[PDB]
RNA sequence: CCGAUAGUGAACCAGUACCGUGAGGGAAAGGUGAAAAGCACCCCGGAAGGGGAGUGAAAUAGAACCUGAAACCGUGUGCUUACAAGUAGUCAGAGCCCGUUAAUGGGUGAUGGCGUGCCUUUUGUAGAAUGAACCGGCGAGUUACGAUUUGAUGCAAGGUUAA
RNA sequence: GGGUAGCGGAGAAAUUCCAAUCGAACCUGGAGAUAGCUGGUUCUCUCCGAAAUAGCUUUAGGGCUAGCCUCAAGUGAUGAU
RNA sequence: CAAUGGUAGGAGAGCGUUCUAAGGGCGUUGAAGCAUGAUCGUAAGGACAUGUGGAGCGCUUAGAAGUGAGAAUGCCGGUGUGAGUAGCGAAAGACGGGUGAGAAUCCCGUCCACCGAUUGACUAAGGUUUCCAGAGGAAGGCUCGUCCGCUCUGGGUUAGUC
């Protein structure tokens, strides 16, 4: 059976990733919050 | 297809009497004064 | 410390106490002084790679600094030690007589 | 006298040891070697060379003569299990238990 | 005020293992000894592990290293048991084995009498109605303010202050 | 390789699919939502000790006042046979 | 002289647990905790002796509370029963020699089998050192293991034209 989650490097990095987040307000307040929290990695 | 009560360690024994292990025919051997099983060649310096 | 690497003290607690002994190291991070002939030691010391079997290896143990005491030249006997200013510099004199 | 031997967390179920030690239990210990060395069980090696060790054991470090050596004691004590698992049918794991033992064996020239 | 199931999620290389495409969720895990003085050397074994010797007050204080409960798993034994119908005890009671916080003692137990768990919920449960596999931890009427009633204390035609 | 996003998309139409989910996805917050319903609520002795009935109620497996219990301070034979 | 069965409930008197005040005590000639015992009080409960243990802890009067568990298809740990039971994941091996403490299972040989529009050869994506050579056998491997995609310490990827 076909499961979900097929992973593709470049589709990964431009959903989620450094300059798709920074691009939105919204996604600056996900980047502003992983930092308060203290996460190792936030993208 | 599920037990129904559990098995007290008494019961648990019981069953368990038969469970048990004998010891092989060991005769010693002629040639050397030694021990092997009966009817097989002697693991030390293997005559018969 | 007070104490430094040549000074000539007495022990007044561990079981080798009432000995008069010689100070060869500090080691100020944990305050134990070395002091000579007290606190005998029996290391195993094993083959080396440079080295025999051996046997037991007689050495000196460190010492808290606390079970330790000067000796005034005059009397001698233990005392502590004060600092009065002279030559500009600091000195150590032994509280009961002069100085060091 | 008395010398023994142990040997600790030894990879095997307590109640496969057991087993094989009912069968030398009060023996000789020359007619026990050759139980140990003539039984198809997985514990018979290791279970022999504790064996072999005590009566080592009794020569040398307190002068005793194998000839009249004797099987006092011999059991299985529970050692420390490790956690494993096991894949199922349906997203679901089950335990494995890995189950140690520590083994004695005291040897006796029965005498006092 | 807490004292390692507590106190921060985190006393420890914690927002970390790990889980999720992502937003996000989120642990477990402290203690050698005063001092490493951390077991030279011999013996069995391929090693692991062990028995001695030695260091130390102490080594079941030997690095999962203060103490070490219960459930559970064993080894040895004193009394008992293969004609018997058991909510497993209790009251009566021989025979045998022991000897105390020394008092009309302790262990076992042939045989006799009488005896259908506990909780919850119900008119009523041995219930074939509910819950609990066992052991351990820890898990539910608090205290702020206001009202009322009772006790107890000061003062009394007066009593009492708030910021 | 891209695009359509939940008070929304997509649908040769089945209440079908939108990350093993869909009569309205997932995650965080308001938040200890509310729960006249079920389940729990932990030491010991002593004294007393009942109700499953009126009446009203979007009210009958809820509630309120009275009837029946207790403790205290009064009244003083007014209770029973 | 008289009273004393008791659920829902009302009322009274107490036992024990942590911390504080004041007073007075005990402890390396061994405190607390733990274990065992044939002891004491009307109950909750209190002592004493020994063993282990290694530094703190009771008593009296008063005060203050995260103050007492057998139940919640309670929460977390760790141990049973079922039980030496089910299973051990599609398909063919045999023998000889060798290596080793240990061989059905590792290496070499011969024969036999199986796929062959593929169980062969390439290559995107994805994964990131699994690649190679020496060494190892705790754990992982559904058995074993002297072996390994596992552990150890040394290496390995070369472009004007792909
Ligand atoms: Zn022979």
């Amino acid at each position: 059976v076909k499961r979900t989650y097929q992973p593709n490097k470049r589709k990964h990095s431009k959903v989620h990733g450094f300059r798709k987040r920074m691009s939105t307000k919204n996604g600056r307040k996900v980047l502003a919050r992983r930092r308060r929290k203290g996460r190792k990695v936030l993208s | 297809a599920v037990p129904k009560r559990r098995t007290s360690k008494t019961r648990k024994n019981k069953r368990r009497t038969h469970f048990k292990i004998s010891v092989p025919g060991m005769t010693e051997c002629p040639n050397c004064g030694e021990y092997k099983l009966s009817h097989r060649v002697c693991k030390n310096c293997g005559s018969y | 410390m007070h104490i430094k690497k040549g000074d000539n003290v007495k022990v007044i607690a561990g079981k080798d106490k009432g000995k008069e002994g010689k100070v060869i190291a500090t080691l100020p991070k944990k305050d134990r002084v070395v002091v000579e002939g007290v606190n005998i030691m029996k290391k195993h010391q094993k083959p080396t790679q440079l080295n025999p079997e051996g046997g037991i290896l007689e050495t000196e143990a460190a010492i808290h600094v606390s079970n330790v005491q000067l000796l005034d030249p005059k009397t001698n006997e233990p005392t502590r030690v004060g600092y009065k200013f002279v030559d500009g510099k600091k000195v150590r004199i032994a509280k009961k007589s002069g100085e060091e | 006298m008395e010398a023994k031997a142990v040997a600790r967390t030894i990879r095997i179920a307590p109640r496969k040891v057991r087993l094989v030690l009912d069968l030398i239990r009060g023996k000789n210990a020359a007619e026990a070697i050759a139980i140990l060395k003539l039984t198809n069980k997985a514990s018979s090696p290791v279970i022999e060379k504790v064996l072999m060790s005590a009566l080592a054991n009794a020569e040398h470090n307190y002068d005793m003569n194998t000839d009249e050596l004797v099987v006092k004691e011999a059991y299985a004590n529970e050692g420390p299990t490790l956690k494993r698992f096991r894949p199922r049918a349906q997203g679901r794991a089950s335990a494995i238990n890995k189950r140690t033992s520590h083994i004695t064996i005291v040897v006796s020239d029965g005498k006092e």
